[PDB]
Protein backbone atom coordinates (compact mmCIF):
# COMPACT_ATOMS: atom_id res chain seq x y z
CA UNK A 1 0.00 0.00 0.00
CA UNK A 2 0.88 3.77 -0.58
CA UNK A 3 -0.54 4.81 2.38
CA UNK A 4 -0.71 9.04 2.25
CA UNK A 5 -1.89 11.07 5.09
CA UNK A 6 -5.03 13.60 4.93
CA UNK A 7 -2.99 15.83 6.77
CA UNK A 8 -7.09 18.33 7.34
CA UNK A 9 -8.97 14.91 8.31
CA UNK A 10 -11.86 16.21 9.91
CA UNK A 11 -12.58 13.48 12.82
CA UNK A 12 -10.57 9.98 11.83
CA UNK A 13 -10.62 7.52 9.04
CA UNK A 14 -8.83 5.77 6.89
CA UNK A 15 -10.02 5.27 2.90
CA UNK A 16 -8.33 2.19 0.43
CA UNK A 17 -8.05 3.21 -2.72
CA UNK A 18 -7.22 1.29 -6.38
CA UNK A 19 -4.85 2.81 -9.19
CA UNK A 20 -3.59 0.79 -11.88
CA UNK A 21 -0.90 0.93 -14.66
CA UNK A 22 -3.17 2.86 -16.61
CA UNK A 23 -5.03 6.42 -16.42
CA UNK A 24 -8.08 5.01 -17.56
CA UNK A 25 -8.61 2.80 -14.28
CA UNK A 26 -8.77 5.48 -11.76
CA UNK A 27 -11.89 5.59 -9.99
CA UNK A 28 -11.97 9.16 -9.85
CA UNK A 29 -10.42 11.25 -12.79
CA UNK A 30 -8.70 14.86 -12.94
CA UNK A 31 -8.12 16.47 -15.81
CA UNK A 32 -6.38 19.88 -16.13
CA UNK A 33 -7.32 21.83 -19.07
CA UNK A 34 -5.93 25.10 -18.80
CA UNK A 35 -3.08 25.15 -16.39
CA UNK A 36 -2.28 28.50 -14.31
CA UNK A 37 -2.51 30.57 -17.11
CA UNK A 38 -1.20 34.16 -15.56
CA UNK A 39 -3.34 37.37 -16.38
CA UNK A 40 -1.84 40.69 -16.05
CA UNK A 41 -2.78 44.48 -16.31
CA UNK A 42 -2.35 47.76 -14.92
CA UNK A 43 -5.17 50.19 -14.52
CA UNK A 44 -4.64 53.74 -16.42
CA UNK A 45 -5.92 55.74 -14.30
CA UNK A 46 -3.36 54.59 -11.45
CA UNK A 47 -0.53 52.67 -13.44
CA UNK A 48 -0.89 50.14 -10.37
CA UNK A 49 -0.53 46.27 -11.38
CA UNK A 50 -3.14 43.75 -11.28
CA UNK A 51 -2.26 40.22 -11.37
CA UNK B 1 -16.90 41.72 -25.56
CA UNK B 2 -18.40 37.67 -26.97
CA UNK B 3 -18.56 35.77 -24.36
CA UNK B 4 -17.41 32.02 -25.01
CA UNK B 5 -20.58 30.78 -22.34
CA UNK B 6 -20.67 27.59 -20.79
CA UNK B 7 -22.60 24.50 -21.44
CA UNK B 8 -25.49 23.74 -19.11
CA UNK B 9 -23.66 20.89 -17.18
CA UNK B 10 -26.66 18.70 -18.62
CA UNK B 11 -25.05 15.45 -20.24
CA UNK B 12 -27.68 15.97 -23.80
CA UNK B 13 -26.13 19.63 -24.28
CA UNK B 14 -23.03 18.74 -23.70
CA UNK B 15 -23.09 15.73 -25.77
CA UNK B 16 -24.61 17.64 -28.79
CA UNK B 17 -22.31 20.29 -28.07
CA UNK B 18 -24.70 23.05 -27.02
CA UNK B 19 -22.85 25.99 -25.32
CA UNK B 20 -24.91 29.43 -24.27
CA UNK B 21 -22.35 31.45 -25.69
CA UNK B 22 -21.02 32.79 -29.14
CA UNK B 23 -19.38 29.42 -30.22
CA UNK B 24 -21.12 26.14 -30.40
CA UNK B 25 -18.46 23.12 -30.05
CA UNK B 26 -18.06 20.15 -31.89
CA UNK B 27 -17.70 17.72 -29.73
CA UNK B 28 -16.91 16.37 -26.57
CA UNK B 29 -13.50 15.60 -27.30
CA UNK B 30 -12.09 11.73 -26.73
CA UNK B 31 -10.82 10.72 -22.94
CA UNK B 32 -10.50 7.29 -23.48
CA UNK B 33 -12.72 4.08 -23.46
CA UNK B 34 -13.36 1.96 -20.62
CA UNK B 35 -13.98 -1.83 -21.42
CA UNK B 36 -15.02 -4.47 -18.03
CA UNK B 37 -11.58 -6.56 -17.24
CA UNK B 38 -11.53 -10.63 -18.51
CA UNK B 39 -11.53 -12.40 -15.69
CA UNK B 40 -8.84 -15.27 -14.94
CA UNK B 41 -9.51 -18.82 -15.02
CA UNK B 42 -9.01 -21.60 -12.40
CA UNK B 43 -6.81 -23.82 -14.61
CA UNK B 44 -7.14 -27.46 -15.01
CA UNK B 45 -4.76 -28.24 -13.17
CA UNK B 46 -7.18 -29.08 -9.68
CA UNK B 47 -8.88 -32.37 -12.00
CA UNK B 48 -7.22 -34.70 -13.83
CA UNK B 49 -6.96 -33.85 -17.52
CA UNK B 50 -6.55 -37.05 -19.69
CA UNK B 51 -7.68 -35.24 -23.03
Amino acid sequence: YRVYIDQYAKQDYFTVGYKGPNEMDAGIYYAPYVALTPLRGSDPKNFQPVM
Amino acid sequence: AEIGGDHGYNATNIAAGQTSGAVTQIGPAVMGMVRRAIPNLIAFDICGVQP
